[PDB]
């Protein structure tokens, strides 16, 4: 049970946090619990998005908010070359 | 001796918002002599969640006890609880007959309730942990209210605050309490952005 007003709260936590981080973005997929790698990608494509939207006001700094959105860059790149290492043996 | 102290901080306050069990309680005690402590304790409890009414009941308690020594003494408790109250509950005694004319009126309208309109502004100025456990306590408390309303009735009450503090942490802390709530209202003017990924997603 993923409520909105707790992904709501998710994302409140995540733009108070000075100095965001890759993982910081990633927690908030996994509580999507995402069934598939390009689906995840697409989660992190979305996201980026979203928040590049964002009115400045939501956000500390100009600062913090260009960290924000290279983590959500960085994280679209992880989830991109991890859906390329799934695909990369046949197994 | 610190009970006049938090009773007369109380009354200053809770004079604006007239509304005696007084006597209920008396008949019910006076039956019965035989009673603990954390009996007496307990059914204030029961009787009310708010210690600053629990507080004001032990004073009328003790009061309707200055006509009525019929060896009805236990009334020594009455005053037990009220040392007790006022030693660990000094301060949440005050801040909540501060803030009950302000949340009363607020409760008025049916849909913010009184005790969790209370109880956040007390926590906000008590134990504050940050922007997410204050808006995870709102959503909590009031997941059928107004929370934009319940955040007004905040930003209302603790800048009142932040007129009579000025000192020097008090009044940092209350600024940031107020700060955080000022974001939560900016973050409002997302919350159908954040609504339509939700939606996609889950």
């Amino acid at each position: 049970a993923y409520d909105l007003s707790e992904f709501m709260g998710d994302i409140v936590a995540l733009v108070d946090k000075r100095w965001a981080g890759i993982h910081d973005i990633e927690h908030l997929a996994n509580a999507f619990s995402l069934p598939t790698p390009e689906i995840k990608v697409r989660f992190y494509q979305d996201l980026k998005r979203m928040f590049r939207l964002f009115p400045l006001g939501v956000f500390s700094d100009e600062e913090q908010r260009q960290n924000l959105l290279q983590m959500c860059q960085n994280a679209i790149d992880m989830a991109i070359e991890s859906e390329e290492e799934e695909l990369s043996e046949l197994d | 001796a610190r009970v006049s102290d938090v009773e007369e901080q109380v009354n200053q306050y809770l004079s604006k918002v007239p509304e005696q069990n007084v006597s209920e309680l008396l008949s019910l005690l006076s039956n019965s002599p035989n009673i603990s402590l954390s009996q007496l304790k307990a059914y204030l409890e029961g009787k009310s969640e708010e210690p600053s009414e629990q507080f004001k009941m032990l004073c009328g308690l003790r009061d309707a006890l200055k006509g009525r020594p019929e060896l009805a003494h236990l009334s020594h408790l009455v005053e037990q609880a009220l040392v007790s109250m006022a030693e660990e509950q000094g301060e949440t005694i005050v801040l909540g007959a501060r803030i009950t004319p302000e949340a009363y009126r607020e409760s008025q309208s049916g849909v913010n309730p009184l005790q969790p309109l209370r109880d956040t502004y007390r926590d906000a100025v008590m134990g504050y942990q940050g922007i997410y456990a204050i808006w995870s306590d709102l959503q909590k408390r009031f997941p059928n209210g107004d929370i934009d309303s319940v955040i007004l009735f905040l930003q209302k009450a603790l800048s009142a605050d932040l007129q009579s503090q000025q000192s020097g942490s008090g009044r940092e802390k209350l600024g940031i309490v107020i700060s955080d709530l000022q974001k939560l209202k900016e973050f409002g003017s997302v919350s159908d952005q954040v609504k339509g990924f939700w939606q996609f997603f889950s």
